[PDB]
DNA sequence: ACTTTTTCCGG
RNA sequence: AGGA
DNA sequence: AAGT
């Protein structure tokens, strides 16, 4: 859903094999995510502007 | 007599029962993990279906076929597949074998790995025989056909290992226990009311000595002999699984050496 | 040589034309399939 | 609601997600097929211009 | 294996374990016009048209059908169609750009009004991957 | 003796054929048992 | 669907002895017990394999073309 | 209006917001090949370049802070304190 | 007498 | 019609 | 399930 601010969250690409966007257990809970089949979006930032904004 | 000695229990065609002692537990480990994923092994790799009119799908065979254990016993002359020069295989690098089925029975026609045929030339070297080890020589059940069931294909088999496919599995289940009173305290026994009585107890108690409780830990005492059991699939025997793994990992160590002094 | 359509029943080869009616020679049945490729395919044993 | 408040957007993927304990807490996992896929736009500049070509 | 994760045993997945066939049966039908006026299976190109599909028309036989035998990909073009106009516009159907695999059955049939009525499966296999859920 | 539409048969009821097949007959019939 | 070739876990080939196997309970009047042991699978995984198996593909055969 | 800086009455240090907009800024000018305020000592990403640029205060923005009138006080990237 | 919302994502 |  |  996205129904806080930490549901939406900048992180640093690591291009990895297989399907799946891994990502480290502690943030589990902020985004409220297991791993029973739930998907999760990934948008990115086109300016060197919008990235300072995600990155700050 | 040297170093790591071996004592042999039981053995036969397909198990061997030893116990690895004067060895490093790391050293009997890497041992392990050799003999299941390291040893090269000979299996179908390439399947050119021809016709199949069975029950059963192209893929579905084409991957049974994989599975079907294959004379690997001469296979350190044969070259892997990659390190040959031919574009793709030839008689140094491969196996050719084909399989030709039809339900001519009114009755249900069985298609097993002893209706296997080499077509390419062995160079008179022991390499892609089905192994047969059952009773009536029939080997692995690969298929049934019905009537006007006809079941066409070619296939190449190949060196690899089974750290590139399972097919290339050299041995089945080994068999690896060490310490079977647990005098190096290196497990905690979950319980109800009693460890010892809820546990059950090892066969190799037996060649142990048990604890006798009124000793301190020794704490400075470490961990050497190792009752193991190997399992042939087939492939290569025995005996074999284990010389050839422990070759195996020498020349893993060997490599590192030479590759040190490349530097 | 050529058996383009096979019936999908009796298994009896038919090999007819685009306006050569889409229906067996012996029983009707219109469901006849298409016999496999002579370009042959091939499978990694995995 | 639809169309100005929220949007479908560019730039954007989506998949099944896993847990890796060897990935640092900010980092997220990227499939190749993805980045492969994402692209961003990148200024030719003095400091780049090598590197550039030789993704070009 | 950690919050609904698990780890599954490599060796296994290879030896036969969790894999599974996978089938899409792709149908298409030749639409008569009032006067006539029918579409055609056929192996389109150019010819006036040029509104035809980017994938591999070449699969295809004469009859605008892919073999039985056939590993298809893309946008191959399974099934490959024409409508002409008062001419050959396309009319071709494409294997999902999602998918890939081996054409399985391929069923060339009569519709009541006695139409060409065509039925393609195309089989694959899918084992046991990442993401995976069991 | 007059014709009045066409109602769609529910399969194994009493005015389908597979009510009225055995195994065999079935198998044959390309239907699953 | 056709009786898998090397048990999944430990890779005993058992493609084999499922005729055996067939044949130990009908001709031989045992029980699964005891078949699977004459048969010598011991570990649960192999034992598995051949008990839990549902030969399909003789279903399959029933149909004509 | 125009606030006069002797009667200027924001923070003297630089918001989060402010920060993350100047790096932004300078690093999409950097990027679009703007010149460069401060010796690259091997830099070459623009917003490395851009936070190099601010270490030193050697950046020449200025940040229009607007009151909810409308009146602003225009402060320098030199003047405000990057305590952060 | 009379109206309007209700978590997020293959055909 | 279905997932979280 | 509420509220002009
Ligand atoms: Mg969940
Ligand atoms: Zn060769
Ligand atoms: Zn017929
Ligand atoms: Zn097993």
């Amino acid at each position: 859903p996205s129904l806080h601010k930490m549901s939406m969250m900048a992180h640093r690409v690591k291009v990895i094999p297989y399907s799946t966007f891994r990502l480290n257990l502690s943030v589990t809970s902020p985004y409220n995510a297991d791993f029973d089949g739930d998907e999760m979006n990934l948008h990115v930032p086109q300016s060197e502007e919008t990235r300072a904004e995600l990155s700050q | 007599e040297e170093g790591p000695q071996v004592k042999i229990r039981e053995a036969s065609k397909d198990n061997v029962d030893f116990i690895l002692s004067n060895v490093d537990l790391a050293m009997a480990n890497s041992l392990r993990r050799v003999m299941i994923a390291e040893i090269p092994t000979l299996a179908i790799d390439s399947v050119e279906v021809e016709t199949n009119t069975t029950v059963l799908a192209d893929e579905f065979i084409a991957h049974r076929l994989g599975l079907i254990p294959l004379q690997s016993m001469d296979i350190e002359q044969l070259e892997y597949s990659r390190d040959c020069f031919c574009e793709d295989h030839c008689d140094k690098c491969s196996v050719v074998l084909t399989l030709q089925a039809f339900g001519e029975s009114e009755s249900t026609t069985n298609v097993y790995s002893k209706d296997l045929v080499i077509v390419s030339n062995l160079m008179g070297r022991n390499i892609g025989h089905p192994i047969i080890q059952d009773k009536e020589g029939n080997g692995v059940l690969i298929c049934k056909l019905r009537k006007g069931q006809e079941l066409k294909l070619t296939c190449v088999a190949k060196k690899g290992i089974a750290k590139e496919h399972a097919k290339w599995g050299p041995a089945a289940a080994i068999e690896f226990e060490y310490d079977p009173w647990n005098k190096l305290k290196h497990t905690d026994y979950w319980y109800e009311q009693d460890s010892a009585k809820e546990w059950p107890q090892s066969k190799n108690c037996e060649y142990e000595d048990p604890p006798n409780e009124g000793d301190p830990f020794d704490y400075k005492a470490q961990a050497d002999t190792f009752y193991m059991n190997v399992e042939s699939v087939g492939s290569i025997p025995v005996d074999q699984v284990v010389v050839r793994g422990i070759d195996t990992l020498q020349k893993k160590v060997a490599s590192i050496l030479l590759a040190l002094t490349q530097m | 040589a050529t058996l383009k359509y096979i019936c999908a029943e009796c298994s009896s080869k038919l090999s007819l034309s685009r306006t050569d009616a889409v229906r067996c020679k012996d029983c009707g049945h219109r469901i006849l399939l298409k016999a496999r490729t002579k370009r042959l395919v091939q499978f990694e044993a995995r | 609601r639809g169309n100005l408040m929220g949007k479908r957007v560019d730039f954007s993927a989506r998949t099944v997600i896993s847990g890796d304990p060897n990935l640092e807490l900010d980092q997220v996992g990227v499939p190749k097929s993805i980045a492969k896929t994402l692209t961003y736009p990148e200024v030719v500049t003095p400091y780049n211009i090598d590197r550039l070509t030789q993704l070009v | 294996n950690q919050e609904d994760s698990m780890i599954m045993n490599q060796s296994s997945i290879d030896r036969g374990l969790f894999r599974s066939l996978f089938f899409r049966s792709y149908m298409d039908q030749e639409k008569k016009y009032g006067m006539s006026i029918t579409e055609t299976f056929e192996k389109p190109q150019r010819t006036n048209t040029l509104r035809m599909k980017h994938g591999t028309y070449d699969k295809l036989d004469d009859d605008g059908l892919i073999a039985p035998g056939v590993r298809v990909s893309g946008e191959d073009v399974i099934i490959g169609k024409t409508t002409p106009i008062s001419s050959k516009r396309d009319a071709s159907t494409p294997l999902r750009s999602t998918e890939n695999g081996i054409v399985d059955q391929v069923l060339v049939t009569t519709n009541q009004d006695g139409l060409k009525f065509v039925k393609v499966r195309v089989r694959t296999t899918k084992i046991p991957q990442i993401g995976d859920k069991f | 003796k007059v014709f009045i539409g066409r109602l769609p048969i529910m399969l194994r009821s009493k005015n389908c054929y597979l009510s009225e097949a055995t195994e065999s007959d079935l198998y044959k019939l390309k239907e699953c048992p | 669907m056709i009786v898998p070739v090397r048990c999944f876990s430990c890779g005993k080939v058992v493609g084999d002895k499922w005729e055996s196997y067939l044949n130990l309970l009908q001709e031989d009047e045992l029980d699964e017990g005891t078949a699977l042991s004459r048969l010598g699978l011991k570990r649960y995984c192999c034992r598995r394999m051949i008990l839990t198996h549902v030969d399909l593909i003789e279903k399959f055969l029933r149909y004509n073309p | 209006k125009a606030i006069p800086k002797d009667q200027r009455a924001t923070t003297p240090y630089m918001t989060k917001y402010e920060r993350a907009r100047i790096l932004g800024t300078r690093a999409l000018q950097i990027s679009m090949n703007a010149p460069v305020f401060v010796d690259l000592e091997g830099e070459t990403d623009p917003l490395r370049i851009a936070m190099k640029e601010l270490a030193e205060k050697k950046i020449p923005l200025v940040i229009r802070r607007y009151l909810p009138d409308g009146s602003f006080e225009d402060w320098s990237v030199e003047e405000l304190i990057v305590d952060l």
